[PDB]
């Protein structure tokens, strides 16, 4: 515990200003494609060294002070000083794996290290978890937005399912034939969906979907995804267009009519509610300190 | 006999026997569909055209 | 003196407002002389008002250590420009700081002098919040940096300037995934990225997931704990004939002659169904005529309107114009509703004080649509063709290459086009933030703002980026911050107008009414009964139904030939499952005790329902794809299990219940409106590639509804803007005179929409308010001290005891029963 | 056919609850009606599917019939239905299933 | 020595440009394909 000499020295503003070098050090990285680098990008990866030595020996120099085999087991106790060995273990870890080795996913906790600016500023420590303890009470919100967007999706698998994989080609090619500004639509022929009015133009099967094949109710995983996003209010129009020119103009209109105002509108009453009753009951609570 | 003797159950009460009647109307009245080929027209119903 | 001063800190905004692209020299001129002159006025007044107060109590107030500021860089900046002074960076600083003198009107207004005193305090509270709300945005800018950077290297020429490339544009992208506009195609982009729909492809989705769902609810935590707690604690700041059927018949017949409206072709005036009603007005007209001639006999604002109205009825038979003034049926039932004119008068009250924010945001839109004319006047035109950068050039034709395939090309002719939304004037710029504040097509107008070259030269890639800033900073004044405490202005005309545990707990205890159980007979009845309403039975008949929603979930598409014929067998199991189940309890509820609750009768159209279905989907392979709807909504019997849940949804449904009126007036908006719209821009043709197509278009009452609604959702609702401006073709059923086809859609559209969303956008506002402020007892309920729940808990268990209501109980169960209730009430 | 049973089924309850007290009894009879009312609607479309798989067509008398009974036995029974539950409870202290 | 630098990109462009005028060439910008055919044709005036 020869340590416990430094720990309490203004050795946490030293800390948190080469955490912000840290943070600066992963700005000015360019991220290059397929394999390429510049200098700068290869000098950074010097600086990563340092900073890994850096942030090691200030822990294992405090995991030998205060915390030890067990000796409480809560100096681990903070909820933070969990957060720090872990960032620190990362760091290690992928420091070393590259040149045992000689991955780029795990390079994406570098981006962790942030988050030692508040393990490391109390005011922030107070802020988050107040902001936590306000989500408990939104226990009941989710579970209800949960299961009505899993209806929801259960019940455009259904209605839905394989129905948008026709689209108008150029006769006898594989192109799909458009105009100005449009989108590939869904087509249908031989039904009330849209016909397809491009003049050398037939309408065939095989077409992956409307957004590259990611706007599509044909399995549970992609209705639930349109579903969400219909669900945010961002191109609900769009789908409902969509199926409009699958199916037909006069049904579909029900499923995404009501969604927005049981999904969009209603839920966010409820949450914007149930928010403002936390803040007040705190704010009367806290009047009274 | 609040939701039996008041007079808005009544209505409803009465307003499905039309439905009743032009139900069993529609189920023998065969006159509700054409088809003109092109005169040899017919009148439809579910049982018989 | 005070009032000579208005009139040169007025004549100096109009000065600088006049401000425009190309303008007559002489404005010019008269421009920098006025600017001058006033400069001159400004520093004689400062200095004659400071030996008139003296130097050390001037440099007292707050809001002169700021005249002097203006007073220095005026003359500094007049000096400027007779140096070697050059191009429009430094320039932009220097017209852009003598707008300074546009802050003398807040500390002018003396009521905007302190708004802006009780702003500052309420971030100055939160900085700390704001400031996690930053580092959020920063981790997940460097996130995407690690995932996408680098990564858009689509072979294909489109341009996709949402990326995460760089740092600054990485936090660009991450800001507008926030604000929620377009975030989806940057999603698609960053699935593509990856492989495509695939299975390690598609989970790129959870960081555009997390991203969304995490920051937005961090953001409303920033922005709602200062519309809370900050303009709460402003409160102690600044307070330290007479027949009923018969009526009840014109009402209804109001009704009728407003949805004689709805119901008539636009394009085809000379419909035999507008020939059918026609007829039908007149009728409804002279009905509305003869009962109110009948009204003005017992008597000499109401009583005036439908005056007012019949007289344009009875006289048709301008001419638009009087035709679309017609609109005010609606505008009768208001007096022959009480509570119409209740919410109606309701409404027009928290109007005239929220009128204080509504005109200093009003003078904060037309601070920044000056900087912005400042920035970008001259520099918003652009070619055809990017190559060509001056409108001398752009001329003549130019290739297209189909799907960037050089060996696939087509003539198109190049012209110099001119953005929608500019800022070549302050009109202009007004309009274009407008735009910016809904957050409609903004990244479009940010990537033209980067680019933005010079006065009259097309864009140049990636020029200006810093000019995202001005983007980024409007957005968080107006978008976030100034709509933010013009909610808070609702609030207080809400919650202002309308111990207290004790006066609520003691009206529960007095109008209370027992429930009933229905303990059976007949111990074979009893027998059964005793099983079905078990405790692990409805543990049991809860994971059935878990199992069913995993065997609908599990259908696929194109799968093969042993996957639906087991789906559609597991079906006819669940089916007899539930329908035994049904069976079972109504052995034991005797069929009386049984369609008593409400869920047992919601349980029962499910059976019968899907029963139906099995029948209509297997008699296909044996001598309506709406019938399998009842397999699903078998989950919602979850709900009845869920108490916190049905709480929750009876609490707001309730209310929603009880504030009809309110919802009346978004109705009558939409029909209105859409009466409107469907006279002004019923005519334009649909034609793909455009905004009025054939799903959104005005020629029928539900499609101009649904486009309605379409625009409050705020979908393109300025694309949509831009489709009804008078260059538009007219459609070839309509009667327009041969050669001029056209000449269809107005200017009036500019009104009509940005009226819509404006209005559209203050009710659903006030509409949340409303159902939110009676249920505020719910809503800030401390657990702790009592509620109605120990109260329903107090029920339950007399119920129990005595399941037939009958009130009594004897005094033995009495008292034992005491020993359960909790502390709070026991 | 299957339409027309479901309403024999409902005229019976839907008379039976006057007497003896069986008020409960408007519950079912009103669901049967609307069952009744589907399957009418579900009978119109695939006539009108099959209408146009064979010349003019045209839905002249006995669509009407239908369209009308259909929507009126659906909005009947529906309303039959919410005439018969005791209402939203409206108030802390209410509930369905409340005594009287 | 020509140098073109293809494309729409962000990177440095002075050191290419340092290439072509220093060893008597010339230096070439092609943005899109309609921007192909007249800078790839181009080189002969210095050739001249
Ligand atoms: C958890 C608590 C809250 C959650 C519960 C809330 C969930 C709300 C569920 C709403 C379901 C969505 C309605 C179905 C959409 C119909 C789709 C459609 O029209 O086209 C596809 C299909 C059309 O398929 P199709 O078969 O025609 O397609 C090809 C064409 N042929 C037939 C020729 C091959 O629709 C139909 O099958 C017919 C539908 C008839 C009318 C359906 C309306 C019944 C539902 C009314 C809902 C009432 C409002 C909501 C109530 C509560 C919500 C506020
Ligand atoms: C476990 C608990 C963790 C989190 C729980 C959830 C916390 C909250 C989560 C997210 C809050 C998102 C807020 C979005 C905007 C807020 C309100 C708003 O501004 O209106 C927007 C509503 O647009 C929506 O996005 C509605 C989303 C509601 C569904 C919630 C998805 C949850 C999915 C689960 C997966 C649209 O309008 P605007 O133009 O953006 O705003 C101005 C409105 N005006 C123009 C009319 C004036
Ligand atoms: C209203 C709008 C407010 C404006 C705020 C703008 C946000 C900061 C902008 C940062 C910036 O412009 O440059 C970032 C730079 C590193 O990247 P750079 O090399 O500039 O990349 C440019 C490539 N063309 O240099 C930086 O990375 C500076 C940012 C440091 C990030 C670390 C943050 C640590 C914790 C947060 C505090 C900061
Ligand atoms: C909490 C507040 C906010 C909530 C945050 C939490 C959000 C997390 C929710 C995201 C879940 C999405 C899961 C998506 C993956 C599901 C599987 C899938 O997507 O693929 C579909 C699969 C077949 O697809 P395929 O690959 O085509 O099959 C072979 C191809 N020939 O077919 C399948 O196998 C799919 C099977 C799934 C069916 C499940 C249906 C719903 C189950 C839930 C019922 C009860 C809800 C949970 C109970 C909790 C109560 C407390
Ligand atoms: C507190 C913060 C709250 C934040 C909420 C967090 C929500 C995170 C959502 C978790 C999603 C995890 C689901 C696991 C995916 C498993 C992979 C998979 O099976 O893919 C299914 C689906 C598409 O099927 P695919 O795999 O492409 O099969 C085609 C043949 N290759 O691939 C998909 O499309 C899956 C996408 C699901 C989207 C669900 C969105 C609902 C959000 C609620
Ligand atoms: C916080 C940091 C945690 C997130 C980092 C973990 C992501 C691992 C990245 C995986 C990866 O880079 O590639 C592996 C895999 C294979 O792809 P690859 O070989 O790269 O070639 C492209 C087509 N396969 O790529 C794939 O095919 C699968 C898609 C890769 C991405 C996985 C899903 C990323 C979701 C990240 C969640 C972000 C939210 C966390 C926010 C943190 C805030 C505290
Ligand atoms: C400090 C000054 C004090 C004075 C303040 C007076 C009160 C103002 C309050 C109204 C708010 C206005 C804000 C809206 C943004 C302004 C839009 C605008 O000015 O557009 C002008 C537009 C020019 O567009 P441009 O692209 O140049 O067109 C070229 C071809 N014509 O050309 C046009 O024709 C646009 C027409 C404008 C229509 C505006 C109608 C708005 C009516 C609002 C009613 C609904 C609000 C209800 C209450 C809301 C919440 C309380
Ligand atoms: C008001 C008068 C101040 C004018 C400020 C200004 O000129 O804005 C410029 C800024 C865009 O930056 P830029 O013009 O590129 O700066 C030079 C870098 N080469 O764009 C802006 O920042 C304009 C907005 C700046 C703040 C306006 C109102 C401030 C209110 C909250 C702070
Ligand atoms: C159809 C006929 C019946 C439909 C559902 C019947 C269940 C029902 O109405 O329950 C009432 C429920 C909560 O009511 P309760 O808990 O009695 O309130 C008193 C507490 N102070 O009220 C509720 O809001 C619970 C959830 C109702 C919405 C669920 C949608 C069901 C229909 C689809
Ligand atoms: C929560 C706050 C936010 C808002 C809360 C309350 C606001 C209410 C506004 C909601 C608006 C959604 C209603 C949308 C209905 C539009 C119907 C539709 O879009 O269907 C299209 C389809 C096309 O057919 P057609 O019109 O004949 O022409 C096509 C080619 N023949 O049409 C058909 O073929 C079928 C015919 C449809 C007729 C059904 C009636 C639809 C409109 C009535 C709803 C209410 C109308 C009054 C105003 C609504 C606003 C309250
Ligand atoms: C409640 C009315 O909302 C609006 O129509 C406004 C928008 C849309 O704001 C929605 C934000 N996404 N943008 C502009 C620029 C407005 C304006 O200039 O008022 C004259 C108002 C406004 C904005 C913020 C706060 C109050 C107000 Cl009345
Ligand atoms: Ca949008």
């Amino acid at each position: 515990a020869c340590i416990s000499i430094v720990e309490w020295k203004p050795f946490e503003t030293i800390i948190l200003l080469t955490i912000f070098a840290n943070c600066v050090a992963l700005a000015v990285y360019l991220p290059m494609p397929e394999d390429d680098n510049n200098s700068l990008n290869l000098g950074l990866e010097k600086l990563e060294y340092f900073f890994l030595t850096v942030f090691s020996i200030e822990a294992a120099m405090k995991i030998i002070a205060y915390g030890f085999l067990f000796h409480q087991d809560a100096y681990l106790r903070s909820g933070w000083n969990v957060l720090d060995f872990i960032i620190v273990f990362l760091g290690v870890f992928t420091a070393i794996l590259e040149q045992v080795n000689v991955v780029k996913a795990l390079r994406a906790f570098r981006v962790l290290r942030p988050l030692r600016l508040v393990s490391g500023v109390p005011s922030l420590q107070v802020v988050l978890n107040s902001i936590f303890k306000a989500m408990l009470p939104l226990f009941h919100i989710a579970l209800l937005v949960l299961f009505m967007v899993i209806i929801y999706a259960i019940i455009g698998l259904e209605l839905f399912k394989g129905k948008m994989h026709k689209t108008c080609y150029y006769i006898g090619t594989d192109i799909v034939a458009t105009v100005e500004n449009e989108k590939p639509s869904p087509c249908a022929r031989t039904g009330s969906g849209r016909p397809c009015t491009i003049n050398g133009s037939e309408c065939r099967g095989g077409w992956p979907g409307p957004n590259h094949g990611i706007t599509h109710f044909d399995n549970f995983g992609f209705s639930m995804l349109t579903v969400y996003q219909c669900i945010t209010m961002e191109g609900w129009t769009d789908v409902l267009y969509w199926v409009n020119d699958a199916i037909g103009n006069e049904w579909p209109w029900i499923y995404f009519v009501t969604l927005i105002l049981l999904g969009s509108f209603f839920i966010l009453n409820l949450v914007l509610g149930v928010l403002s009753g936390e803040f007040t009951k705190e704010r009367e609570k806290a009047k009274s300190r | 006999m609040s939701p039996t003797e008041a007079p808005k159950v009544r209505v409803t009460l009465f307003c499905i026997l039309v439905g009743i009647v032009l139900a069993m109307t529609a189920v023998v009245s065969d006159h509700w569909a054409v088809l003109s080929p092109h005169c040899e027209a017919a009148h439809f119903g579910l049982w018989r055209i | 003196f005070y009032w000579l001063v208005i009139l040169i800190v007025a004549l100096n905004t109009l000065s600088i407002a006049s401000e425009h692209h190309n303008q007559p020299l002489w404005l010019t001129h008269l421009q920098d002389i006025a600017n001058r002159v006033l400069l001159s006025l400004f520093t004689i007044e400062m200095l004659l008002k400071m030996y008139g107060l003296g130097l050390r109590q001037y440099f007292m107030s707050i809001f002169n250590r700021f005249d002097c500021f203006v007073v220095c860089s005026g003359i500094l900046e007049l000096l400027l420009v007779e140096s070697g002074a050059m191009t429009p960076l430094g320039i932009s600083v220097l017209r852009c700081i003598r707008l300074l003198r546009l802050f003398k009107i807040t500390k002018y207004w003396t009521s905007l002098s302190n708004l802006v005193a009780s702003l500052l305090n309420s971030i100055r509270s939160i900085a700390s919040l704001l400031l996690l709300l930053f580092l959020f945005i920063i981790i997940f800018a460097l996130l995407g940096m690690q995932l996408f950077g680098g990564r858009y290297d689509f072979e294909d020429t489109e341009v996709r300037r949402s990326n995460f490339d760089n740092f600054p544009q990485a936090l660009i992208s991450v800001f507008q995934v926030l604000t929620g506009e377009d975030w989806n195609s940057v999603m698609y982009n960053g699935i593509m990225a990856y492989g495509g729909p695939s299975y390690p492809g598609v989970l790129v989705c959870i960081y555009f997931i997390i991203l969304f769902v995490c920051g937005n609810y961090i953001l409303l935590n920033v922005f709602l704990a200062i519309a809370v707690d900050n303009l709460a604690e402003a409160e102690s700041l600044t307070s330290a004939v007479n027949a009923t059927w018969f009526t009840n018949f014109i009402l209804l017949f109001i009704l009728l002659s407003s949805a004689a409206l709805a119901a008539e072709d636009p394009i085809r005036a000379e419909s035999v169904r507008n020939q059918i009603l026609g007829y039908f007005d007149i009728a409804f007209t002279s009905v509305f005529t003869v009962e109110i001639v009948l009204k003005m006999t017992t008597y000499g604002y109401f009583n005036i309107l439908d005056l007012l109205v019949v007289a344009v009825s009875l006289i048709s038979m301008v001419v638009k114009i009087l035709r679309v003034l017609r609109v005010l049926r609606p505008l009768r039932a208001i007096n022959r509703a009480k509570g119409l004119k209740h919410v109606v008068q309701c409404v027009f009250v928290a109007i005239r004080t929220i009128g204080n924010i509504v005109l200093v945001t009003t003078l904060l839109q037309f601070m920044f649509a000056c900087i912005g004319v400042q920035l970008f006047k001259g520099k918003f035109f652009s070619c055809n063709d990017l190559s060509k950068m001056t409108e001398e050039e752009c001329r003549g034709y130019y290739y297209v290459y189909k799907d960037g395939d050089p060996t696939q090309m087509e003539l198109r002719p190049r012209q110099w086009i001119h953005n929608d939304f500019h800022f070549d004037n302050v009109l202009s710029a007004m309009m274009s933030l407008f735009t910016v504040s809904t957050f409609e097509g903004w990244p479009q107008l940010l990537y033209r703002a980067i680019d933005s070259n010079e006065e009259d030269m097309g864009p140049v890639y990636n020029n200006r980026v810093e000019m995202a800033i001005f983007f980024i900073i409007y957005i968080i004044l107006i978008a976030f911050f100034m709509m933010n405490i013009f909610v808070g202005f609702v609030i207080v005309t809400f919650q202002e107008q309308g111990d207290k545990n004790q006066r609520q707990c003691v009206q529960y205890a007095l109008k209370a009414r027992p429930l009933r159980c229905y303990i059976p007979k007949n111990p074979y009845q009893y027998q059964v009964w005793y099983v079905v309403t078990s405790s692990y039975f409805e543990y049991l008949m809860f994971a059935l139904i878990m199992l069913n929603t995993i065997c609908l979930g599990m259908q696929h598409y194109h799968q093969s030939e042993e996957m639906n014929h087991i789906s559609d067998i597991l079906n006819v199991a669940f089916t007899i499952i539930f329908t035994l189940e049904m069976i079972l309890k109504l052995l034991a509820f005797k069929a009386r005790g049984y369609f008593g609750d409400p869920w047992n009768v919601f349980d029962f159209l499910i059976v019968i329902g899907s029963i139906i279905d099995v029948i209509l989907s297997e008699i296909d392979t044996f001598l309506s794809a709406f019938f399998r709807l009842f397999r699903v909504m078998r989950l919602i019997k979850l709900l009845s299990r869920a108490e916190g849940v049905r709480t929750l949804l009876w609490t707001f449904i309730k209310s929603f219940q009880a504030l009809p009126y309110v919802a009346l007036l978004i109705v009558m908006l939409f029909f209105i409106y859409a009466v409107i719209g469907m006279q002004m821009f019923g005519k334009i043709a649909l034609v793909d590639g455009t905004q009025i197509n054939r799903n959104n278009n005005f020629q029928t009452f539900p499609q101009a509804v649904l486009l309605l609604f379409r625009c409050a959702t705020g979908e393109a609702w300025q694309e949509i803007l831009l489709a009804c401006s008078y260059g538009k073709l007219c459609d070839p059923e309509s009667d327009y005179a041969p050669g001029e086809e056209y000449t269809c859609g107005t200017n009036f559209a500019y009104y009509y929409f940005i009226s819509f969303y404006m209005l559209c956008a203050f009710l659903i506002i006030n509409l949340f308010v409303a159902v939110i402020m009676d249920n505020f007892d719910y809503l800030t309920r401390d657990w702790s001290i009592l509620g109605p729940h120990h109260l329903d808990e107090f029920k339950a268990i007399w119920a129990e005891y005595d399941p037939e209501a009958k009130g009594r109980i004897k005094h033995l169960d009495v008292v034992t029963l005491l020993r359960r209730i909790q502390p709070p009430l026991g | 056919v299957f339409s027309l049973g479901f309403l024999i089924m409902g005229t019976i309850c839907a008379l039976m609850a006057f007497r003896k007290k069986r008020d409960y009894l408007l519950r079912p009879a009103s669901m049967f009606y609307v069952f009744a009312g589907l399957c009418l609607f579900v009978s119109l479309e695939v006539m009108r599917q099959s209408v146009k798989r064979m010349i003019e067509y045209y839905y002249s008398w006995s669509f009407a019939c239908a369209c009308a009974a259909f929507v009126l036995l659906f909005l009947g029974g529906i309303s039959l239905l919410l005439f018969s539950l005791p209402r939203m409870p409206q108030n802390p202290w209410e509930s369905c299933m409340d005594a009287e | 020595v020509f140098t073109f630098s293809v494309g729409q990109h962000n990177y440095d462009r002075g050191p290419i440009q340092w290439m072509a005028c220093e060893n008597k060439g010339y230096y070439y910008e092609i943005p899109s394909i309609g921007a192909i055919r007249i800078n790839t044709q181009e080189y002969l005036d210095v050739l001249g």
